């Protein structure tokens, strides 16, 4: 079990770094209010 | 599934190949291997692109994943399944005795010797995720 | 004169090489001498919550097993070879 | 077929 | 027997596989075609992935390599069949 | 890893 | 002597073998072509590897660049020559 | 569906997105086409990227893989339609 | 005679083998044994 | 001044070189073309590299696509000129 | 704004700059054309790299893919503009 | 066979080369080797 | 055979031999040089 928990969770918290908000788990990189590139600021990630 | 009925699929080749590449699961791929046999790597060395160079650039690896050259694998038929692409030290589970017991007879027809050699092997599918084949029907 | 030449023979019997690609320098080969070897996958995962600080957990999926078994049949062949040969031959029949 | 310069047959 | 099968069919190669167009006008063809054959000669419309579309005043056996999204019925007098 | 009265769990 | 030969036969290359075509109706091309030189101008049908089969209106000396599996004698009117 | 996406479209490709062009004379195309599919005939004005500009004695279905940079008025007694 | 055999179970129990490709592997992992972690970035530069 | 020198020359590339063709036909070509540039409309006859030959009823300026080993004289009545 | 920059301009690519020929029958043109685009009908007389030079009876909207070296004026009486 | 009684096949070639690979038996693969002479690999090497 | 339990196995084939005799030519070269030569000429004529 703990073989296998510790599988889940390095797949559950996977998960959260990439699409997880911020309740109760890490916020994860996509949810961070995107900007289009150009119109850059800081409190943002840029997109094309 | 490829398309046309004998052979790979008419206007989109090599996309049958591609997409059964990316639909074995990301961790199965880190150690997979095509399996063929020498008729259908052939079948497959001879696809060209829509000038007359073939499209796939020891081991006689393809799109970067290994190739076990079978020799029992059926050719690619109407609907048979010519390629297969997964992790076989996953998918696969071979259980046998690793040795060769050589019982030497020379009683029974006694002017001869009569080698009687048996191994004993098995195997079946361990893990049915871990093995994508290629179906020619549609 | 020619009775003197004796022709030299090879040092070991060849043999046509065929295909020795037998899917089993990949797939998971385990030793068992036994009738059948029962492998235990786990067709399905866990389950995990992202508990809170008064989530007062319940109770979470546990994964369900399957068996497989693997009969383990054999293989025999049982070749003839004369006595008067085995003697005679020079070569290693036995071992060839 | 399209659009080229080249009398080839397509 | 074709000798030019495991060639890849791309966009200039010729005609694989034709299929007779209807001007449905509010939907989309099934499959966007790499050419019109053109069967009877007339004026039709064709429309783009853009939404652009004009009407072209074509010819009877003209072949034209244009490869549109949507053939409507409104100014279509001419029937063509779509080649891919 | 459930109760060992059903084969599957 | 041919200064491209070495050079690889593709779809879009012109014409290296030709073969008048029968429209036997009931089995298929011996080999399909890739194009189709028009003899004399009527309308002949031709078949996809689908099915589809469809009859072209076309002219004497049209050369029109599709693929077919076969060539049906029962709208055909027109007689052709296969390029590959 | 289009079973010919993920291909690049190339120059030599078929004409994926079409407009009509009219001749401003003072300022360039929006999009330079790769083709002109003339819709009536006339003679109709093309300028380069190098301001060579000549005059077309062109035809009404005629299509002229020509490459303009600029469709000038003066002379234009054609209207055409640009693909891309 | 064939109730003596007795098959051989095997030696672990295998599973389904998942996706462990986590983006843990290319971010910073920084051990803390708190309830907090505060990264100090600068969201600018200096001047010369 | 070229500026597609160093452009390598395939077969669905413009013609470099044209030769004017006479209807041997009992030799082949000096250089078997990659098209025939018809002069004068007729009939006129070609050869494969299979021996396959048939009759084509050409135009004058048809520009025909085929790649002939030999051009017979018993059925030519149409002057051509072979690109290459 | 052409979404087609940064692609290299082939032989087979649609024409980027036009110059209309003038048959100077003397000197070589200043660029060798990829095609010619012909403005009226006639006759007209093209001359390769091996000086095989010979006439086309080419017609009005007749454009011919051959890549010429010099067109003379002595039996040309057709006007055309080079394509490039 | 290559197909033309001269040379390679004119609709196809480098397949009666591939075909000539795939005619040995993937043991016999394992250290195989083309013998040509130099006039050879040139007109192989001239395939374009 | 994939021999079965009950099935008493009967004989099986053996491999026949073939023998390729390889005659063992012989390749003769008689190339004369003059004495005054060998004598006269401080390369090594002999090993060369």
């Amino acid at each position: 079990l703990a073989n296998r928990i510790a599988d889940k969770f390095a797949r559950a918290e996977a998960a959260a770094f990439i699409s997880g908000d911020g309740v109760d788990k890490p916020t994860g990189f996509l949810t961070k209010t995107k900007v289009a590139n150009g119109a850059w600021a800081w409190g943002s990630l840029g997109y094309v | 599934a490829t398309g046309a009925a004998g052979d790979f699929a008419a206007v989109n080749a090599s996309d049958a190949v591609v997409d059964l590449v990316y639909a074995l699961g990301a961790e199965y791929r880190a150690n997979a291997s095509f399996v063929m046999n020498s008729k259908t790597a052939g079948a497959v060395r001879k696809m060209k692109d829509a000038d007359g160079r073939f499209l796939w650039a020891e081991p006689a690896r393809l799109m970067g994943y290994p190739v076990l050259i079978a020799e029992d694998m059926p050719d690619i038929a109407a609907n048979a399944y010519a390629i297969a692409f997964g992790d076989f030290g996953n998918g696969y589970t071979i259980a046998e005795r690793p040795d060769l017991r050589v019982l030497r007879d020379p009683f029974s027809a006694k002017p001869h010797v009569l080698f009687y050699a048996s191994k004993r092997v098995g195997g079946d599918v361990s893990d049915f995720a871990a093995i994508k084949l290629l179906k020619f029907a549609a | 004169g020619g009775y003197l030449v004796d022709p030299q023979t090879s040092e070991t019997i060849r043999g046509v090489l065929r295909s020795t690609a037998s899917l089993r320098q990949i797939a998971s080969v385990v030793n068992v001498e036994a009738t059948s070897f029962d492998v235990l996958v786990d067709k399905t995962d866990m389950g995990s919550g992202w508990a809170s600080e008064t989530a007062a957990l319940s109770e979470t999926a546990t994964p369900q097993i399957d068996r497989i078994t693997i009969p383990l049949h054999e293989l025999a062949a049982m070749p003839k070879a004369s006595q008067r040969l085995l003697d005679d031959s020079a070569f290693d029949i036995e071992t060839w | 077929i399209a659009l080229g310069l080249g009398l080839g047959l397509a | 027997m074709d000798v030019f099968a495991k060639h890849a069919v791309s966009l200039e190669s010729p005609a694989v596989r034709h299929y007779e167009i209807t001007p449905s006008d509010s939907t989309d063809l099934a499959r966007r075609p790499r050419a019109l054959r053109v069967q009877t000669g007339g004026t039709l419309v064709l429309r783009d992935e853009t939404g652009i579309t004009v009407t072209y005043t074509v010819f009877a056996g003209e072949i034209l390599p244009v490869r549109p999204v949507r053939v409507l019925a409104t100014g279509t007098t001419a029937t063509a069949v779509g080649w891919e | 890893a459930l109760n060992s009265a059903v084969a599957a769990e």
